[PDB]
């Protein structure tokens, strides 16, 4: 839903209200009706409501970075002047509320309110089209809310005690009600440990098992559990058949909580939960007693000892550079790391002084919002500032905002705020028009066949192996591992397989691998999908917003354009490294590549270096030539040991990087062939997302590396 | 007192540094 | 907007312009702080859009030579000897030199406390120098800032980054029907009121011989007479009420260079952007997300947020082809009724109140007869009425506007007035209309803090004090500590002790928070008004205690604790808030983007000649532009038919937007989309 | 433990101010009985004010009166302070009529029969030589707070000026409760209901309105299906 | 060629048209967009759109 | 399993899928079907050959689309891709 | 006043014991006013009778098992407190529940003086080991609402005598909620939702119907100081 204008509807529904006002006799004629509408007569009111009745309406906010920036809503009469939008779909629209607008677009078309109905409805769009995480959720107030009555409090009243003495088990109540009613008289605590008897909740698998475990749990039959009277409140909303979770509500949790019940429980379901989440988040956000006061806000017990600490070792080095013994240039260097430990100790200390009850603290460490940097500005220090050249200035900032800055350190500061609110704005522009170019670059890439039925795939790294053994989960498996689909069959040590071929790697798809011990899965690839113009759905995978097999006839590969573009806000390698990955430059750092595989020959000097390699097989010597201010990647050498810096005598294999930096993105197609150096651009572009926070999955990365390499040049006609 | 020159309203300062030049 | 909005814009300091520079010839050095522009231009007030560092603010105690160049003034230390002798340095000057900050703990003779002291540097270096090397020292520590900048409370606890937005923001207040001084100042707010020009100061001393709401006349000690006229209700720039008011009554001495009478956002010589607002800090069941704000149902009921707008409408009758457009009450085919409000003449009546639609000066214009429709031909024999060769051109008052009317003038070329060539008649309605605060309406405060009014509540619901007394804005909790402006929490605090006042433990000694406070401070009235100037002003250590006396209500208790909180009640169900609330007074302005005038809608109407295409803006009646990146949101949903029909039937189709309206009116289905007209013009433009 | 009837015990303050005492109560019965009591007299306990005004010599807000010292703006926010009760429960005429020099006040107001000024001394207007006043107030009988009504919904003429009207008697009103959570068998709250009107009606007055209010809205339950 | 005028150095692209005297065939998200076709995507692409409703058979008796 | 549907939300978004093979596929089935009941409510007084009425009992002033999606959902419409 | 009319009562039955009321349409914002007050008026005084304390034979300085059965002390304390039991002596009264041999107890062996009536015969209490016996007296009392534990801590005789918590209340669980409904133009008025789960001791309708009487006289109490009059 979505509260719109009185006034406005009346206008956008203008000739729909026409029609009914001549309809009920309201009016004699159409004519008649128009100039009712327009000087607003009193029972345009009356028909307006019939009017909008289940007519979906479109919201939009400038700039549509992606496509939940438009979503369609049913529109509710209300009065007043201003948009009423509802608190979970702000993260999509990237909307906070301090001044913005909103445009209002009417379908008028039978189709296109279909469209809006089934398509572009708020309620079938929770998930993240680009991640599959959900948005629609507990992002501010109701994390917070969520996370206080999920607290489990020790010495809060009303806790249970145990049988000791005349007095029996203090603390044990038959119902849930009647831990209600005691809250209510004054007696419990809603965020007390107490035993309780829920009759209406499923236990979690863990004790559901030893309780009944050859049947389910019944609605109806009761068990003891050592919870909050908030945990129990809270897992009411998710609601029966659903196991109980025991846990602090952090924002973690919620949000894991949701995807679970998106790859589980159908969409109609989650919306439903989530709004009664919202409900009772904010209600407990109201009581959660989170304010900030200059109380609230703890400064250092050791502010003076720590910073006199630093003053004494600033003062040293610079009488070092009093006598001549330290450089200009390097005497900045070693201040600037006597201030960054300073700073690093302040934090420290602002940390363990702080106790949780502080409401600044328990806004951070509930995920909701702010970071513990923010805090030790707010009450520590605000650190070494940087001027508009870009380097920190050797004297820090040492009074925090609680304290006072005072002139000179006020002006020092504006030296950086200014500049990063001035580049924010070229940052912008160059993003949004690589957006655009990504765009046009794969806007005609559907989803037109089924299956190509090529066996075709990538091998994906699913978990790392240990030195030791058992399994190590990697990082990559989120972005590259999960909703894809399987184009082999995956075996372990046993003749048994785990996972049938073009089954979705679901949640606990993946732990039936990572359980079995296979650390490898060949999987299918939009880059391996053989077809003439378009992609098929078996070789996409699962689409991350529905949820499912993506349907066909989807503009992937806009999705996937929006998908990398909305976080391109957030870059500093950086931006101009993305740039030139995706514009196949000629790299700034050049880095070199073995062309053959064979042996090392390392002829390293000082005017120069040069490095020949002597092949493994058959031809001949391979000699380079680079300047020796690089230096050498350390290259997993046949010996298993990853830092092995590249001496004369190492067998480094066909396609390996020799120096640091970035290879050529266009010799690498020369040299290990197409299916090499798309996926050398897919995860290289997704380093430079994944060292900022941002998770995009490797699916839309591929589907632009697919369009750059559709052409091939012609040596003989 | 904060400037006593024109016969403005009493606003009390929390100054504690003087005034050498006015504005 | 205020009259610090005009005192700022002619302090304006542009790069831009001819001799200047082009703005897409602008790099990132052109627009960052330079150490050189300490004392002559802020680094502070500059706006955030595409003209952010292009274009500042002077310095307040900055002057400019004969030359060109910036002066800003210093007190000459000759040997660690603070002199009151000061000299205007130029911006290279000041380099030749060493100065010291203008916060050095002095002597009372003028020597300095410290050997080692904070200097400023050439190449903008920063560090301890010997007391014997000091050369200069400042003469305020708020010689850095702008007018507009000074008058940010603690502002040294604020990041340059919400401090820019709440400077930019004091220029963007909307004067209101009557305005409250601030109780937490800084002392700028007078002269700032005086140089804008907007009060009314005495020129010469002298008593009060007649006041009255019209001029106000000063007898003076030689026996002159000087008589200064108010101005009433006069519309400003930009849409906003200049309404000066008279200060002295009857029989009152007044000293020269006084102010005897204030204009808008004004109150006995002060800036008064906006209202002392009882805040609380606490999220309130969801209402105030994210910077949302809640207010008090009190500030519509008392007009504590009403200000008074004024439209200016105009039109004109002229010379035509086919004749000459005349204003007249006779208009073909309009009842008696809509003219009721016109007078002989066809213009509206000073005083009738007119909504939107209504007719505010009736204008006919005479139509060839080769100009009609052929419908409209047979509609007109089918009525009769021969000899309406004249056509309806009367000026209506716009959608969205309302209000009554204050004012009319009439220009006649007949009445010997001079019109440009081809008019015989010209007039101009004004529009006056009070506008409450109403949701949506942007409220914001000194420190960046913004933000849209969310909700409304009765005066029951809000969240009440032990006394009874209803909060009047509801501050969300979350959007403080993020941005770094705890000003705005610790003004919150002083506010308080503003509105109780406070007593200080005079025996045994004065305490050891308020040693270094000035005797003025150590006892307050209710509604005491204070000043904590930029980079000085009060500290957190003399703030706190000052939070622990704090003076009682009427019926004896203290309300608020020494942390600054207090208890509150739920007014929706009375049970009381589980945990203590800061609560205190914090100084809420009105800025000029309010929902009266952001709101606009269009089904149909007028559209561009030549494109084809609604028109822009909400002036011209215009529609919502679908850009470039909404299309790639409907092409990435797959929603197909509503793209189509956003690009021809909705907008360019010539054709197809009359079928659909006449599918709507008639109920049937809507139509299949043609071809857009635009898409001819390229083609013929192609050509 | 078993019930008795509750009882309420009125203690005056001043003439416009009084406590009310309630117990025995159920323990945390309190705070909501006074919170109810509190609602209904902050928002629907009958009163007077002065619907619209019209002055002489101005046909809108947004002028001055030839010597007088405030603005018609000033003038109707002075009028706004007022405080009147009425009889009639319908619209009636108030005149004002002042030659100056000398302060007009609400004093100078003559009600006619049933209505009557309850605060004689507010300050209304400044006028020296040259001022003249001459002011009728429309005064009605409603509750709460109703905007000031539209001259297009209402047949007023353009001489007419409308002015928002706030109907509530009432001032200010709050409530504390003592609770006895003494660990025994008894065990009872007691309610303490501070009201404080604006001399158009006595304390007691009101709280007897708020509770035929609920008495009457709460005998909704009460009814059978 | 249409689709490319819109987006990068109109001119350049436009002179080789001419000259190449390239026809383009209207099918595609960009230049459906401009002439006002369904784009060839989503609702638009041939599968759904071209597709008849009728009621299976039975009907009520009134 | 579920919470009564109110409002733009019923039918269910979940069983409606059931019915039909894609998201895309729902919204021209619904779309023409709200065409044809809106083509028999126009041509009800007037023409033979009207189209099909309402399959299901419909609401009092209930719109097309919905009169549509309900009877999607209870399998009284066919298809044909 | 002016007069404020139209405002009804309805109500959805979900269970038998438990119902979801409507007052709807109420006056901007009279459902906050009135919506506290019934829930707390329906969970702290209506009139019921519930377990005050009890003394198990084979317990008395230990309260930890009770040998003979499979359930430990407080778990026949909780179904022994959610045992409904209507008495209409208004004061204390002392029942005896025993049954010997293996088994099982219910809430209809147990043997009611004359004046108190068990409502849940086929409560489960116990199960009886092989050869398993047990003794146990009840305490009954009437009261509104619910008073803690350790409250009948004065009034449990000095051997093997625990009190228990009471719930008098014959209502369990009371939810509310507003939502906004309009006739005429404006499209704020308020619309009570009370959600009431209550025991078989009385239906949600006669539960509702006692709030509403003692409400009614509660404010009477402040109606007969002037008789003043009010908008209906
Ligand atoms: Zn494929």
């Amino acid at each position: 839903q979505c509260g719109l204008p009185k006034l406005m509807a009346l206008e956008l529904f203008k000739p729909f209200v026409m029609k009914r006002l001549v309809d009920l006799n309201h009016a004699q004629n159409i004519k008649s009706a128009k100039r009712m509408v327009e000087r607003q007569r009193p029972q345009v009111w009356d028909v307006l409501e019939e009017v909008i009745a289940e007519h979906p309406v479109l919201l939009n906010r400038a700039p549509t970075l992606h496509r939940l920036g438009i979503q369609a809503f049913e529109p509710m009469l209300v009065e007043g002047k201003a948009i009423q939008l509802h608190p979970l779909v702000c993260e999509a629209f990237n909307a906070d509320f301090d001044g913005d607008q909103m445009a209002v677009h009417l379908p008028l078309s039978a189709e296109a309110q279909a469209e809006a109905r089934i398509l572009m409805l708020s309620s079938n769009n929770i998930l993240s089209p680009a991640s599959g995480r959900p948005l629609a959720m507990p992002r501010l107030d109701m994390v917070t809310g969520l996370y206080y009555l999920t607290t489990e409090v020790p010495g809060d009243t009303g806790e249970y005690q145990p049988a000791s003495g005349d007095h029996p088990e203090t603390g044990v109540y038959s119902s849930p009600a009647e831990a209600i009613m005691a809250a209510d008289r004054g007696v419990l605590s809603v965020r007390a440990k107490i035993k309780v008897r829920l009759t209406q909740l499923r236990p979690p698998v863990e004790i559901e098992a030893e309780l009944f475990g050859h049947s389910g749990w019944q609605p109806g039959d009761a068990w003891m559990a050592e919870t909050t009277l908030g945990r129990v409140m809270f897992n009411e909303l998710l609601p029966l058949g659903y196991p109980f979770v025991n846990k602090q509500m952090h924002k973690k949790v919620q949000a894991a909580i949701i995807n679970d019940l998106a790859e589980r429980y159908p969409m109609i379901v989650v919306a439903q939960t989530v709004d009664k989440l919202k409900d009772a988040g904010f209600y407990w956000a109201t009581r959660s007693g989170v304010t900030v006061s200059m109380a609230d806000v703890l400064v250092p017990p050791r502010k003076k000892e720590i910073l006199d600490h630093y003053e004494e070792r600033a003062d040293k080095v610079e009488k070092q550079f009093q006598r001549g013994a330290l450089n200009h240039d390097e005497r900045n260097e070693a201040l600037v790391e006597i201030w960054k430990e300073a700073t690093d100790e302040v934090g420290q200390a602002l940390r363990e002084h702080y106790p949780d009850d502080n409401p600044i603290i328990t806004i951070v460490d509930s995920g909701a919002t702010g970071n513990f940097t923010q805090t030790r500005t707010l009450a520590g220090m605000k650190g070494l500032v940087t001027n508009p050249k870009g380097e920190f200035i050797p004297r820090p900032v040492k009074s925090s905002f609680r304290e006072g800055l005072t002139v000179l350190e006020y002006f020092i500061n504006t030296h950086g705020a200014r500049k990063g609110l001035a580049d924010t704005a070229l940052r912008t522009a160059d993003s949004g028009y690589l957006t655009r170019r990504l765009v046009d670059v794969s806007q005609d890439v559907i989803v037109r066949e089924h299956d190509c039925q090529t066996e075709r795939g990538i091998v994906v790294e699913l978990a790392e192996r240990a030195p030791d053994g058992t399994l190590i989960r990697d990082p990559y498996i989120e972005t590259s591992a999960y909703a894809r689909t399987l184009g082999t069959d995956a075996v372990d040590e046993a003749g048994n397989v785990i996972v049938e071929r073009g089954q979705d790697l679901g949640d606990p798809e993946i732990d039936a691998l990572l359980a079995a011990g296979i650390t490898q899965v060949k999987v299918r690839s939009v880059l391996t999908c053989a077809t003439s113009t378009g992609v098929c759905a078996t070789c996409y995978g699962r689409s991350m917003a529905t949820g499912k097999l993506v349907d066909i006839g989807e503009a992937v590969g806009i999705v996937a354009a929006q998908s990398i573009g909305e976080p391109g806000t957030q870059l500093t390698g950086g931006l101009p490294r993305v740039q030139e990955l995706f514009e196949a430059r000629v790299p700034r750092g050049k880095a070199p590549i073995a062309d053959v595989t064979g042996r090392v020959r390392l002829e390293d000097g000082e005017r120069f270096y040069k490095i020949t390699i002597v092949p493994d097989d058959g031809g001949e010597e391979v000699v380079y030539d680079k300047i020796s201010k690089r230096q050498r990647l350390r290259v997993f050498k046949h010996e298993d040991g990853s830092e092995r810096v590249l001496s004369d005598g190492d067998h480094v294999e066909v396609g390996q990087q020799l120096m640091e930096g970035s290879a050529d993105p266009h010799e690498v197609l020369r040299v290990q062939g197409p299916r090499e150096v798309q996926i050398h651009l897919v995860r290289e572009v997704q380093e430079v997302y994944r060292a900022q926070g941002v998770s995009i999955h490797d699916k839309h990365i591929e589907v632009i590396v697919r369009q750059m390499l559709r052409r091939v040049t012609i040596i003989d006609s | 007192s904060n400037n006593s020159v024109p016969g403005a309203p009493n606003r009390v300062s929390f100054a504690k540094l003087r005034e050498p030049l006015e504005v | 907007n205020n009259p610090l909005s005009g005192l700022t814009h002619k302090r304006r300091l542009s790069a831009l312009g001819p001799g200047g520079l082009s703005r897409e010839r602008a790099g990132l050095e052109v627009r960052d702080v330079h150490p050189s522009h300490y004392g002559r231009m802020c680094p502070i007030e500059t706006p955030e859009g595409p003209n952010i560092g292009l274009i500042g603010s002077l310095s307040v105690y900055a002057r400019v030579n004969p030359f060109g160049f910036i002066e800003t003034p210093y007190r000459k230390v000759v040997d660690g000897v603070v002199s009151d002798e000061i000299v205007y340095l130029t911006a290279d000057e000041e380099d030749r030199h060493v100065v010291a900050q203008a916060n050095s703990p002095i002597d009372a003779d003028g020597r300095f406390v410290e050997p080692r002291v904070l200097v400023r540097r050439k190449a903008g270096e920063v560090e301890y120098v010997p007391s014997s090397e000091v050369d200069y020292m400042d003469v305020s520590p708020r010689q850095m800032v702008s007018v507009a900048t000074a008058m940010i409370p603690f502002l040294e606890h604020d990041d340059a980054n919400r401090a820019l937005m709440g400077a930019n923001m004091q220029r963007q207040a909307v004067p209101l029907v009557r305005s409250e001084a601030p109780l937490v100042g800084t002392g700028m707010e007078l002269r700032a009121a005086i140089d804008a020009g907007d009060v009314v100061v005495a020129e010469e001393s002298g008593v009060i011989e007649e006041v009255s709401a019209d001029y106000i006349t000063v007898m003076h000690d030689n026996g002159t007479r000087r008589t200064y006229r108010m101005r009433k209700f006069a519309r400003s720039n930009h849409g906003t009420c200049a309404n000066q008011c008279p200060i002295v009554d009857a029989g009152d001495r007044v000293e020269a260079g006084q102010v005897i009478a204030d204009g808008p956002c004004t109150d006995d010589g002060e800036m008064a952007l906006g209202k002392n607002l009882l805040v609380a800090i606490m999220p309130w069941e969801g209402h105030n997300y994210e910077d949302a704000i809640i207010l008090s149902n009190r500030l519509v009921e008392e007009d504590v947020l009403t200000s008074i707008h004024i439209e200016e409408h105009e039109i004109d009758a002229r010379d035509t082809k086919l004749g000459a457009e005349e204003i007249t009450r006779d208009i073909p085919n309009i009842s008696d009724e809509v003219l009721a409000d016109l007078d002989e003449r066809g213009i509206v009546r000073i005083g009738a109140e007119v909504r939107d639609g209504d007719i505010l000066v009736g204008k006919v214009t005479p139509k060839g007869e080769t100009e009609l429709t052929p419908e409209e031909r047979l509609l007109r024999a089918i009525f009769g009425e021969k000899a309406r060769e004249v056509r309806d051109t009367s000026l209506k008052v716009p959608h969205g506007e309302s209000g009554k009317v204050i004012g009319i003038r009439v220009f006649s070329r007949e009445d010997e007035d001079e019109l440009p060539a081809g008019v015989n008649e010209l007039v101009r309605v004004y529009v006056a209309q009070k506008r409450k605060i109403s949701d949506g309406d942007k409220l914001a405060g000194r420190h960046g803090n913004k933000g849209v009014i969310g909700k409304i509540l009765p005066v029951e619901d809000m969240p009440f004090l032990a006394d009874g007394t209803p909060v009047d804005i509801i501050l969300n909790t979350h959007g403080v500590p993020r941005r770094m402006n705890i000003g705005q929490i610790l003004e919150t605090h002083l506010g308080w002790c503003a509105h109780s006042g406070w007593k200080v433990d005079a025996a045994k000694g004065v305490p050891d928070w308020a040693a270094r406070l000035p005797d003025e401070l150590l006892e307050a009235q209710p509604n005491a008004i204070v000043s904590t100037p930029v980079f000085d002003g009060a500290q957190e250590a003399e703030l706190q205690g000052l939070l622990s006396c704090t003076l009682p209500n009427r019926d004896g208790d203290v309300l608020v604790d020494a942390d600054g909180k207090a208890m509150l009640f739920d007014g929706r169900s009375g049970e009381p808030f589980p945990y203590p609330v800061t609560v205190g007074y914090m100084y809420i302005m009105k800025l000029h983007h309010l929902v009266d005038d952001k709101i606009h809608a269009r089904s149909t109407g007028p559209y561009s000649m030549i494109t084809q295409q609604p028109l822009g803006g909400k002036a011209q009646f215009g529609g919502q532009r679908f850009g470039e990146m909404e299309c790639w949101a409907m092409q990435a949903y797959g929603a197909a038919y509503t793209l189509q029909e956003l690009l021809t039937i909705k907008s360019d189709d010539t054709v197809g937007r009359v079928k659909v309206y006449e599918a709507i009116v008639k109920g049937e289905n809507i139509p299949e989309p043609g071809i857009p007209e635009s898409f001819k013009v390229l083609l013929k433009e192609l050509q | 433990l078993i019930s008795q009837r509750p009882t309420l015990s009125e203690d005056v303050l001043t003439d416009n101010r009084s406590q009310f005492v309630i117990e025995p109560l159920e323990p945390g019965f309190g705070y909501t009985l006074g919170n109810s009591l509190r609602r209904t007299l902050l928002s629907s306990i009958p009163g007077a004010a002065v619907t619209s005004i019209r002055i002489d010599g101005v046909l809108h807000e947004f002028t001055t009166v030839p010597g007088v010292k405030e603005d018609v703006t000033e003038i109707i926010l002075n009028l706004k302070s007022l405080v009147v009760s009425s009889e009639e429960d319908e619209p009636v005429t108030m005149y004002l009529r002042k030659q100056g020099p000398g302060e007009v006040t609400a004093g100078d107001i003559v009600p006619p029969a049933g209505v009557t000024v309850h605060n004689p001394g507010m300050h209304i207007a400044t006028l020296n030589d040259k001022g003249k006043l001459e002011v009728e107030l429309v005064v009605e009988r409603g509750r709460g707070y109703v905007p000031a009504v539209q001259n297009r919904a209402s047949g007023a003429e353009i001489g007419r000026i409308p002015v928002d009207s706030i109907y509530s008697p009432v001032l200010k009103v709050t409530y504390k409760v003592d609770a006895t959570r003494v660990e025994q068998r008894t065990d009872f709250d007691k309610l303490i209901l501070d009201v404080e009107t604006k001399n158009s009606i006595s304390p007691r007055d009101a709280l007897a309105s708020a509770g035929k209010t609920l008495v009457e809205l709460f005998g909704l339950a009460r009814e059978l299906n | 060629w249409l689709s490319a005028a819109s987006f990068q150095e109109t001119t350049r692209v436009l002179t080789d048209a001419a000259i190449n005297c390239r026809s383009d065939k209207l099918n595609g998200l960009k230049e459906n967009v401009i002439i006002g076709k369904l784009i060839p995507a989503g609702t638009g692409i041939n599968r759904y759109r071209n597709i008849a409703v009728q009621p299976t058979e039975e009907a009520r008796a009134a | 399993g579920y919470d009564t549907p109110l409002g733009i939300t019923n039918p269910p978004i979940d069983e409606l899928l059931d019915r039909v093979s894609s998201k895309y596929a729902l919204v021209i089935y619904a779309a023409k079907r709200a065409r044809q009941i809106n083509d028999y409510y126009n041509q009800l007084g007037e023409g033979i050959l009207e189209y099909v009425g309402p399959l299901v009992e419909p609401g009092l002033q209930e719109k097309p689309l919905s009169i549509a999606l309900r009877e999607i959902h209870a399998d009284l419409l066919e298809h044909t891709e």
